[PDB]
């Protein structure tokens, strides 16, 4: 598609050989489309140059510390808040497969572990069942001018 | 999903539908740029296999997962479940387990039930009997009374155990006699009292076997333990007419 | 091994003695937890077929049934006849050593005064019903079956005797052992046979 | 006898003399890492080898080349104990150094500037213990050795199944170390094939064809050429006399106007005799004898310059008369003989679809690399990188040996790649056995089977790290600058870091060491295991490898193997069993020069042991050496006979080089069944240990050396006097004759205190030795967990009667009296480690903090200002920990809520209590807390207050050592100096560093008062080194990873009595759950009065074979009963001769023993303390295969005045009556394996449900449900029990709606189920109309 | 032989449980098979009660009323 878009654009009256116009184009279009479809989650473009500087900064100062370096020494070299780093580094993980065997090499699976915790416990549903119906017998209780008055508040 | 330390984690279908989607796209694009046949074809191709693979992945090449090695689990894949295949078999809710011991002293019918154990199975039943008898204000209120392990609710707590029967199950469960039922007596402890002659139908030995236990919450649950399955019932074997309630 | 373990345990085994009572030890330990695992297979294999199952009907009232006899293997019997009958209901009424008076009349069930007095006679032969004969479409009936139960009665309507019935036979599979487990395996699975003789 | 030894000796049984003793258990450990990390300056294995290997690493023709210097290891980052204690890896830094060289063009090797760069660091390589364990993340973790097929030639048959004709076909293997396989195969109609690993099915001739041999010159290789001459006219033969065995006549062979074999008769031994006398060379023949024969090189008609016939085509009577009109007086043929040379070679050749060189390399491209367009480069280059090139190949010396071994050559070291000879001779052999000669080897065999250890194993993981690293390298100095870059800029620390730690971290041979007993320990370093990388899995072999073999007596033991799915896949090393310098197992052997036994030792292979005439250990022999008996039992190729008395090559070692150490400490084995005895081998290594150590009183006789070698305990380094005992430390003041010159020397070993292991249980020391004793080297100092006074104590000896007691020892359950739970004696104490963890969400960060919303004041008070609870604090189930807070604000409420927050008035949290509590149930002692923060991030109060406490701590040691050290010295110059200028008073009367300013005349004194000088300073100088260090270490913010801001680890202490469900079992493989706790009283006791601690049933022993139980009991019996006797004069306070006499007519008890003892020993001071450490019992050694006889116990137990019988009459408790019989009582060793009740108790009435299948979960300490399977359905449907089916897996489990449905009638008092759909179908529903496939509800 | 014989099933439910899930799917599919259940497995997965034992007193009413008035 890269190519496609060079034989449009291209003027051979300019002397220019075809076959380095179009390297330019196809590399463009190849180097763009890793960035919009190769994630699971979609990063820009400034985002991934990001990331990959630190790689290049990490190699340098890999052997040069003798270690590796500690997250706030790359901060320095980098113009940014410095602190972004962690950030920068939690986003860029991309998801781990859901169905990766665990332990055992059982087909227990990482997914068959991963709890739900949006969901009511059948403890806590009957509590609040519960509560309607005291409030009630408490609301009852009451004058009914006071008792309309305060379902309405 | 979100996890723990930032770290995100998905289905393998995500990865699958995103070559659908991203193919199926590719190509409407083409058709209006005006492609050579030869690029359409192969985007026609590409995406046929991209649809094979989200459906049945391992009829063609099998598509392999991101950075894993291991090649993504299909739709098809996930209508099976069992990678001959695995035996069974879900989990369930009021249930429990434990090392089982002797226990001479039981009548056919009964079995013995570490106090603890008993306490947090019928948890829910013990919480409403109490409200019923006035003893907690509400449900929150019967919540902590167990909570504190009261010398009250051990009272009640002989109530909810009176008329109601347990079954229990040993590893493997070849005839019906792999689980039997049996009238709860209430046991200082933390180990499983099961009666001698019951033993042989369910092969077991105090070697350190183990067994579990279930509560039958409905009614006719109750009944049916209490009237088929119920350990005087089967005093007969069904393989063959000779009683497997022997002395040892 | 021609020179076998002359001592015992009482007594000490020497070093050679030891060393060969292990593979005894080992293929024994082995050859058990693979008869634990096909003895499952097999059970696994009966409920897939049996599963659906049911007593259906009360009688399905057929004459039709197989002919009971003793195992009886080379010199004497190897399991009487008493126990194969036993508990069966009766497919048509079988008469004394002398005719003209039936003992049992035409389905009637069979058990332990009935045995007695088909053993106070010499009775020898007896037809009876049977769930292969059975003509009931979808499912069994009751008559058919016979009573065999932890209950001592004739078996009631509705209970799946076809789980019941595999449950029974791959349970005591472990104990089992050309023969032996396999054995039952290919009977089951109705293989023909290397060298077959054709009639 | 020792200073140890002297305290309390064992009785040794036993009559045969030990001339080899046990060697370091964990050899096989420390000497394979040694190798590795080891300077070595040749080609043997190890990180020199591995860079020998890959490098030079040479740009693409570039002339650019990176060339290999020298490795180095920088000493480790942190110590051992730091290590664990923070929590990472103990590794030293690899720094290695690597010069670049830039090559002039063009100049033929001349270098313009090359860089000798510094050591570059290519990654950390983690370092093992002095106990051979890896702490991989501040865990101790064990690699376990391989076991695999050997590399080289091996051949196999596979007969009769192979198509089920009966005919047996022959393949053939050369399996390298490293690379591609190579099979050669026979097919049922004797055509030979081959195939590069498992691939495609060829021809045999095209892979010679592919080394550039035509059809003339194959057929030229494996066949001999007849010749046939055609003389005068028509025919005549060369011949061979031998030629003619195994064929009868077919013409009249007639030859010197002489008849030798008429028409049709046949040729045999007589005939060709006769013809071989007679000097017969050439005879004639017809010409119809050609019409079959094949031709072996190609004939041409010189005057057509056409061809007659080709190479291996057969000759007809037509082309016979056509090579002869064309002038051909020679023909080449085939000797195709049946039986004995078949032609298969001739037929494969016709089934060959190639004819040159280039034609078979296609073939063998595109089977290799089908589909793809096979190229004339890519041919020739594949071929070469496959068998030839030394990167992608290599046999090793290993292999290289096996390999001319198996086809008999005289070499035994050679090449690592395949020579054109290799790869014809291997075929050349494959085809013997084939004709004949020839048999095939056995995999089964140990000979066969290699080992291989940790060592060699990394060797082998550092090599792809390096292959991987070549890559980038060679990429870099593609796009070359000159001298600007450096090996450095392109060497990349991360994929070398990241493979070795993934081998010691995550592998199959790398798991966390059986830490909950010292056996336990020491087994788990010694196990072997046929599974892993390059060897089979589970599921693939076989029984034939699993099952004990021949070859396997003395190198590996026949019954530690394991139960379980892997029996015989794993086993256990011999005891006295070595690795062969190759990597086969050798096992020790005695020399039988002529007719006498010498005492000189011989280490044998597997095959070499298969040759030699071996002598039974079990055999007598006196004197000089001579055999007693004229015939003795000996084996000798496989199998074991009688045979001659000067006829033995060799005899066996000792009675128990057969066994495993774990199998060595199972008493009267001999009289067990191997059944049992391999579960009481397997069981005694889940023993956990005791609160207080007991020692068995009957043992076999290791015990000691199972304590020594594993560093559970401490021993002496050097030997002197006590100058210090502590809880804490010990101090030795070292003996002047193993001193060093230099520097004094006073050892100060520091014991290890209450601390975790990896089963969560206790690992704690204790000084044995107590102040002013006189040590010796190699004395134990401090013992260990599960160790008493040097000798292996996994659990205790209890009194045990074995009688029916009303049902309560039913099955195998055990009675037990409360006595044994009231001494605290089966009581064990276990270890937690808890962490609450501080993480960054994106709601905001969590806090550590006291202010916890919803919490009563009386729970917030067991926590300090910060919120972490205090050291010492006694906590139970539910106390909070650590006090967390996870920020959620906008909670959104209901309007009954809503309307209860303006009644009470109550403010609303912003929080959620993520508190770290204790988990149900369990309760202990808080007894450490350590807090680790992210760098960078505030420390709180409790945080400093730990790092004050540890910095002081830290001073206080560092300087005390320092400090005895001093005096140390200062004294060892006080009588150096008074050794020629004494001034005994003077000398001290001034300062002590003022000393060293006096001189000496002429001397070494002069030198070693100089010596001690400077060793003085260095002393001041590291102490100053060290302190900073350790300082460093404790203020430095500790690396967490991401989101974490700090964790809190609690560590809980918690001890555990002893129950009923608990299991627990002997050392003869007998299981038992106790049943009942019962009182003393009720126990059964004998006439004095003494009750019983334990009853046991004897139903549990004619069948469970194990007889050995029995002696154990008697001879327990016996053995405290001396002791008894003793306690008895020990309290009457007789006096020295009338204990000694006593005592010495006990040690000589049972006759012609290998014993040996006093009177030598001190008859105060000395003899005394002895007395007092036998009057708990008399500690017995009964030998493996050596043991005591029936008799010898008899008379042990009438020396202490006990029956013979092993029978006491005894009573109950309750009825005060005798019981009729006797009932055999004696003293059994009992353990308390890990399975204690109070961790597989489980329970749960609701709780968490999985996000996926909502399904039953455990996580907030509430464990899952339990699983209820197809089988258990099975069973409700063979009941009636249709709504116990219905509730089950529907509302007890996946039915979302009806599961609260029910938990809310079951409060209210309704025992009523509203079913509906589980989720498992209605996921079903849409997972398949989610396919092009619509699934329907229908009806009504 | 067993294994063949539990091969033919009327309840594709029950088929595609234990034979090959794949081959059972498309077949029912192309088919248009109804399951009518009456089985013991297919049951229990989708979930009701058994047509034995107690449930046998339930399903037999069932049973009737269908394809009736
Ligand atoms: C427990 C238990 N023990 O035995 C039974 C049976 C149960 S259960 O009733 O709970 N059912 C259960 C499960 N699934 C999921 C897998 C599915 N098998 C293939 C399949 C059948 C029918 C179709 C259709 F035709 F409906 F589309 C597709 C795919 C069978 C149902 C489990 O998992 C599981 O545990
Ligand atoms: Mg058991
Ligand atoms: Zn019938």
């Amino acid at each position: 598609i890269g190519l496609m878009k060079a034989v449009d654009k291209f003027e051979y009256r300019r002397g220019y050989k075809f076959s380095t116009y179009a390297t330019w184009w196809i590399r463009q279009a190849i180097t763009r489309s890793i960035a919009d479809q190769a994630r699971t989650i979609r990063i820009p473009v400034h985002m991934i140059e990001t990331i990959n500087k630190l790689n290049r900064i990490s190699r340098q100062m890999l052997q040069e510390m003798g270690r590796e370096p500690t997250p706030e020494e790359l901060a320095e070299r980098m113009l940014m808040p410095e602190d972004k780093i962690r950030k920068v580094l939690k986003i860029a993980k991309e998801p781990i497969s859901m169905e990766t065997p665990i332990g055992d090499d059982e087909d227990s699976h990482l997914g068959d572990f991963i709890e739900d915790t949006t969901l009511e416990l059948p403890l806590d549903s009957a509590t609040t069942e519960s509560l309607r119906a005291a409030t009630h017998d408490v609301l009852a209780g009451l004058t009914a001018r006071e008792a309309k008055v305060l379902r309405m508040r | 999903v979100p996890l723990d330390g930032g770290r995100f984690a998905t289905s393998d279908l995500n990865d699958l539908y995103r070559r659908v989607i991203n193919r199926n796209n590719r190509l409407k694009r083409l058709l209006d740029l005006a492609a050579p046949d030869i690029i359409v074809r192969n985007e026609k191709r590409m995406l046929q296999e991209a649809v094979d693979a989200l459906l049945d992945n391992g009829r063609r090449g099998r598509a392999i997962t991101g950075s894993n090695k291991r090649p993504l689990k299909s739709l098809a894949d996930m209508i099976k479940g069992k990678q001959r295949q695995n035996l069974l078999g879900k989990r369930v809710d009021y249930s429990g387990r434990s090392v089982i011991t002797v226990g001479p002293y039981l009548r056919l019918h009964q079995c013995g039930l570490p106090k603890k154990m008993a306490l947090e199975l019928f948890k829910p039943f013990i919480y409403g009997k109490l409200e019923l008898r006035g003893l907690a204000t509400t449900i929150k209120a019967a919540k902590k009374m167990v909570e504190r392990e009261e010398a009250v609710v051990w009272d009640i707590l002989d109530e909810v155990i009176r008329e109601h029967p347990v079954l229990l199950n040993r590893a493997p469960t070849l005839h019906r006699l792999g689980i039997q039922a049996f009238e709860p007596v209430l046991i200082e402890g933390k180990a499983i009292q099961l009666h001698p002659l019951v033993c042989a139908a369910y092969n077991a030995d105090f070697d350190g076997d183990q067994m579990a236990v279930h509560v039958p919450l409905t009614l006719e649950a109750q009944l049916e333990a209490r009237a088929l399955m119920m350990s005087t019932n089967n005093i007969l074997s069904p393989a063959n007419g000779e009683p497997i309630i022997v002395p040892s | 091994i021609e020179t076998p373990i002359t001592a015992n345990f009482r007594e000490g085994l020497n070093v050679l003695q030891y060393f060969i009572s292990t593979h005894g030890a080992r293929k024994g330990l082995a050859d058990t937890a693979l008869k634990t695992a096909n003895s499952g297979y097999l059970t696994r294999r009966l409920v897939d077929v049996a599963q659906d199952l049911v007593v259906t009907e009360d009688d399905c009232g057929t004459h039709e049934g197989i002919m009971m006899t003793p195992v009886i293997e080379g010199g004497d019997v190897k399991e009487p006849l008493r126990d194969r009958v036993l508990g069966r209901v009766t497919a048509e009424d079988v008469l004394k050593p002398g005719t003209a008076d039936i003992l049992v009349p035409r389905n009637t069930l069979l058990h332990e005064q009935w045995c007695d007095l088909l053993e106070e006679n010499s009775v020898d032969a007896v037809k009876v019903r049977s769930v292969v004969s059975c003509d009931t479409d979808f499912g069994v009936c009751a008559h058919c079956y016979g009573r065999d139960l932890a209950r001592g009665h004739i078996i009631n309507k509705g209970e799946a005797i076809g789980v019941i019935a595999a449950q029974s036979i791959g349970e005591p599979g472990t104990q089992l052992t050309t023969g032996g487990l396999p054995r039952v395996a290919d009977l089951f699975e109705a293989r023909r046979p290397k060298e077959p003789a054709i009639l | 006898y020792s200073y140890t030894e002297k305290k309390r000796i064992r009785k040794d049984f036993g009559k045969r003399p030990q001339v080899l003793d046990v060697p370091y258990l964990l050899s096989i450990q420390l000497d394979s890492f040694q190798k590795f990390i080891e300077q070595d300056p040749e080609g043997q294995y190890g990180l020199e080898a591995a860079f020998r290997s890959v490098f030079p690493i040479q740009s693409y023709s570039g002339n650019s080349e990176l060339q290999y210097v020298s490795y180095r290891l920088g000493e480790p980052v942190f110590d051992v104990q730091e290590c664990q204690i923070r929590g990472v890896t103990y590794s030293a830094p690899l720094r290695v150094k690597l010069r670049l060289v830039i090559y002039e063009r063009e100049a033929p090797e001349g270098t313009v500037k090359d860089i000798k760069e510094q050591e570059v660091y290519m990654g950390e390589i983690p370092l093992m213990t002095d106990n051979g364990t890896f702490v991989i993340n501040g865990t101790e973790r064990v690699i376990v050795s391989q076991l695999h097929r050997s590399p080289g030639v091996f051949f196999d048959s596979d007969k009769g199944k192979t198509h089920s004709s009966g005919k047996v076909l022959y393949n053939a293997r050369i399996i390298p170390y490293r690379g591609s396989w190579l099979d050669f195969e026979f097919d049922p109609k004797d055509n030979l094939f081959v195939r590069i690993d498992r691939r495609r099915k060829l021809p045999a001739t095209i892979i010679l064809r592919a080394l550039n041999y035509t059809t003339e010159q194959i057929l030229d290789l494996f066949f001999e050429k007849v010749i046939f001459e055609i003389r005068d006219n028509k025919l005549q033969m060369e011949l061979v006399p031998e030629r003619l065995r195994g064929e009868t006549a077919s013409f009249d062979i007639e030859a010197n106007g002489k008849v030798y074999v008429e028409k049709g008769r046949r040729i045999t031994a007589r005939h060709i005799r006769q013809l071989e006398k007679d000097d017969v060379k050439l005879i004639e023949v017809p010409v119809e004898y050609i019409a079959g024969k094949v031709v072996a090189k190609d004939y041409i008609d010189e005057s057509t310059g056409e061809l007659i016939c080709a190479a291996n085509m057969e000759l007809s009577l037509d082309l016979l008369a056509k090579l002869s009109q064309s002038g051909h007086k020679r023909i080449e043929t085939l000797f195709t003989n049946d039986l004995d040379h078949g032609p298969y070679i001739s037929e494969t050749l016709r089934v060959d679809p190639t004819n040159d060189r280039l034609s078979a390399l296609v073939e063998i491209y595109r089977m290799m690399r089908p589909g793809e367009p096979p190229t004339r480069e890519a041919a020739e280059s594949l071929f070469e990188n496959l068998f030839f090139s030394e990167d992608r190949y290599d046999l090793s010396a290993v292999g290289r040996m096996k390999f001319n071994r198996s086809l008999l050559r005289e070499e035994i070291e050679g090449s690592g790649i395949l020579s054109k000879d290799d790869i014809i001779d291997v075929m050349k052999k494959l085809i013997d056995i084939r004709n004949g000669k020839g048999e095939v080897d056995d995999i089964d065999h140990l000979g066969n089977r290699r080992i291989r250890s940790v060592g060699e194993m990394a060797e082998n993981q550092f090599r792809v790290g390096l292959v991987r690293v070549e890559r980038a390298v060679k990429e870099r100095l593609s796009l070359g600058d000159l001298d600007t870059l450096m090996p450095q800029d392109m060497i990349n620390a991360k994929p070398i870091s990241a493979a070795v730690k993934e081998f010691f971290g995550s592998s199959q041979l790398s798991q966390f060491m059986d830490q909950n007993n010292p056996l336990s320990e020491i087994t788990h370093k010694r196990r072997i295991s046929a599974l892993g990388p390059g060897g089979l899995t589970r599921e693939r072999a076989g029984f034939e490898v699993r099952d004990v073999h021949p070859t396997h007596y003395g190198r590996v033991c026949p019954i530690e193997t394991p139960e379980g799915p892997n029996i015989g896949l794993i086993n256990s090393l011999s005891v006295y069993a070595q690795t062969n310098e190759y990597g086969f197992l050798e096992t020790p052997y005695r020399k039988v020069t002529d007719g006498v036994v010498t005492d000189e030792i011989h280490y044998l292979s597997a095959i070499e042991e298969g040759n030699y005439v071996i002598a039974q250990a079990n055999s007598n022999l006196d004197e000089e050496g001579h055999f007693v008996e004229d015939l003795v039992t000996c084996r000798s190729k496989g199998e074991s006979s009688l045979f001659s008395r000067d006829q033995v090559d060799y005899m066996d070692v000792s009675t128990q080089q057969v066994v495993s150490v774990g199998a060595s400490l199972i008493p009267f084995l001999e009289h067990d069944d191997a059944n049992r005895a391999l579960m009481g081998a397997n069981m005694q290594r889940q023993a956990v240990p005791t609160l207080r150590a007991d020692k068995p009183l009957v043992g076999t006789g290791m015990e000691r050396a199972v304590a020594v070698d594993s560093g559970v305990t401490a021993v002496a380094k050097r030997g002197g006097v006590v100058q210090y005992v502590d809880a804490s430390r010990i101090v030795i003041k070292v003996n002047e004759d193993e001193m060093y010159p230099g520097e004094a020397g006073i050892d100060i070993y520091n014991l290890t205190k209450y601390t975790r292991s990896n089963q969560n249980t206790c690992i704690n020391q204790m000084p044995c030795v107590s102040l002013g004793e006189p040590v010796e080297r190699g004395d134990v100092l401090a013992d260990g967990p599960s160790t008493d006074l040097g000798e292996l104590a996994l659990g205790q000896n209890m009194r045990v009667a074995f009688m029916p007691w009303n049902g309560y020892n039913f099955e195998d359950s055990i009675l037990v009296s409360e006595r044994v739970v009231q001494e605290d004696r089966f009581t064990t104490i276990h270890i937690q480690e808890l962490a609450c963890v501080s993480r960054d969400t994106k709601l905001g960060p969590e806090e550590i903090t006291a202010d916890i919303p919803n919490v009563g004041e009386a729970a917030l008070s067991k926590l300090d200002e910060s919120g972490i609870v205090y050291i010492g604090a006694e906590v139970t189930g539910g106390d909070i920990l650590v006090g967390k807070v996870t920020p959620k604000g906008e909670t959104q409420l209901t309007p009954e809520e809503k309307l209860l927050r303006a009644i009470f008035g109550e403010k609303a949290s912003d929080v959620k209590d993520s508190s770290l509590r204790v988990p149900n149930g369990v309760s202990g002692t808080v007894i450490d807390v350590q807090v680790f923060t992210r760098d960078g991030v505030e420390k709180d109060k409790r945080a400093l207050e730990i790092e004050e406490m540890q910095l002081k701590q830290a001073k206080k040691d560092l300087s005390e050592e320092l400090q005895i050290l001093e005096a140390g010295l200062f004294s060892r110059i006080r009588a150096v100096l008074v050794a020629g200028g004494v001034e005994a008073e003077k000398l001290d009367k001034l300062p002590r560093d003022r000393w060293l300013e006096l001189g000496l005349t002429d001397e070494e004194k002069q030198n070693q008062l100089e010596q001690l000088a400077e060793q003085y300073d260095e002393l001041k100088h590291e102490f100053e080194k060290k302190l900073e260090a350790k300082r460093r270490k404790i203020t430095q913010g500790d690396d967490l990873a991401p989101g974490v801001l700090k964790i809190v680890k609690v560590y809980l202490a918690v001890k555990r009595r002893i129950q009923p469900g608990d299991k627990m079992a002997g050392r003869h493989g007998n299981k038992g759950v106790i049943s009942k706790i019962n009182p003393i009283e009720d126990m059964p006791y004998d006439e004095n009065g003494t009750p019983v601690d334990i009853v046991l049933n004897p139903l549990g022993v004619p069948s469970r074979m194990n007889i050995g139980q029995i002696l154990e009991t008697h001879l327990g019996m016996a053995a405290k009963g001396i002791g008894d006797k003793i306690n008895a004069m020990l309290k009457q306070q007789q006096e020295v001769a009338k204990l000694r006499e006593f005592i010495q007519r006990a040690y000589d008890l049972g006759a012609d023993v290998r014993q040996k003892v006093d009177l030598s020993t001190f008859s105060d001071e000395e003899v005394m303390r002895l007395a007092e450490n036998l009057r708990k019992g008399m500690p017995i050694a009964t030998p493996v295969f050596d043991g005591a006889k029936e008799a010898e116990i008899k008379e042990l137990l009438k020396l202490g005045d006990l029956p013979t019988s092993g029978q006491i009459r005894l009573y109950d408790g309750r009825t005060g009556e005798q019981f009729e019989r006797p009932v055999t009582v004696g003293y059994m060793y009992m353990l308390k394996l890990n399975h204690l009740v109070d961790d597989k108790m489980h329970a749960r009435s609701t709780g968490s449900y999985s996000l996926v299948t909502q399904q039953p979960l455990g996580g907030k300490a509430q464990f899952g449900g339990q699983r209820f399977g197809e089988m258990e359905v099975w069973a409700l449907e063979a009941y009636g029990a249709a709504y116990t089916l219905q509730e089950m897996l529907t509302v007890k489990s996946d039915d979302v709606n009806g599961r609260t449905k029910m938990y809310k009638n079951i409060v209210d008092g309704n025992h009523q189920m509203e079913p509906g759909m589980p989720e498992s179908f209605n996921v079903l529903l849409k997972e398949i109309r989610s396919l092009g496939i619509n699934i329907e509800l229908e009806d009504e | 032989g067993i294994t063949k014989a539990s091969l033919a099933t009327e309840s594709f439910i029950s088929a595609a449980s234990f034979q090959e899930t794949t081959r059972v799917l498309t077949e029912a599919a192309v088919a248009g098979k109804r399951d009518e259940l009456r089985g013991l497995k297919e049951n229990v997965i989708v979930g009701r009660l058994i047509p034995a034992g107690t449930g046998y007193a339930y399903h037999q009413d069932r049973m009737r009323r269908r394809a009736a008035g």
